[PDB]
């Protein structure tokens, strides 16, 4: 998932605002 | 905006800064 | 208690502890 | 919510399980 | 807005997050 | 400079950037 | 509550949500 | 030690209050 | 001095940083 | 104790270092 | 003081702590 | 410089201070 991805390789903010209630 | 390399408490800090007082829902794989 | 506020980025710090691998939800509407 | 519960007020470890999914 | 303030470490934190690999100035008395 | 435009008021990230090089 | 990867200030930021109050102490083997 | 363990390893909370005062 | 107020996990944040191997206490009590 | 000496009041590293082991 | 190993934001929390009020510059090789 | 030299070895707070304003 998300957790993973900006863990094991890159992210960016817009798609951690895809986690936003 | 710059992309991130985040790991462990380091995401919940970003998510945290992004979506303010929407909050935010942590879902790791598990 | 003597329980300590936790506010902000330092609550989620706390959630990410207390619940890590099962995520959590951080909802201040709620 | 939880921001009533351990911010403004104070809340236990146990009590912020309440926020785990 | 609805918008948090950012003090303190948790400023240049928010900075980190935002600027990454740019790298940012932090000067409080600017 | 930046502490009153994002500690003393708010801002968004948006206005965090004017501080990155 | 879930087991722990702790590192550096990490570990110190866990420390002081478990102990509060109490204080802790932080002794790295060295 | 503990500061050893949790991060070559994993360590629990309650491992963790071993060391409060 | 112009020292900034260092509290709660920040501090210990800082005495991790100042002290790392040497270890250090946080006893809010003494 | 250092929460009167760093955080009500104010602190140097310096002074933080006392509180090292 | 002791010598330090400080990645990403962890470099950015020692900056804030050792600069303070004069803050500083965060420039990364890139 | 020095982002990368505390994270690939190691670096001193007053190499540190060579950052500040
Ligand atoms: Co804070
Ligand atoms: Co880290």
């Amino acid at each position: 998932g998300i957790v993973e991805q900006c863990c094991t390789s890159i992210c960016s903010l817009y798609q951690l605002e895809n986690y936003c209630n | 905006f710059v992309n991130q390399h985040l790991c462990g408490s380091h995401l919940v800090e970003a998510l945290y800064l992004v979506c303010g007082e929407r909050g935010f829902f942590y879902t790791p794989k598990a």
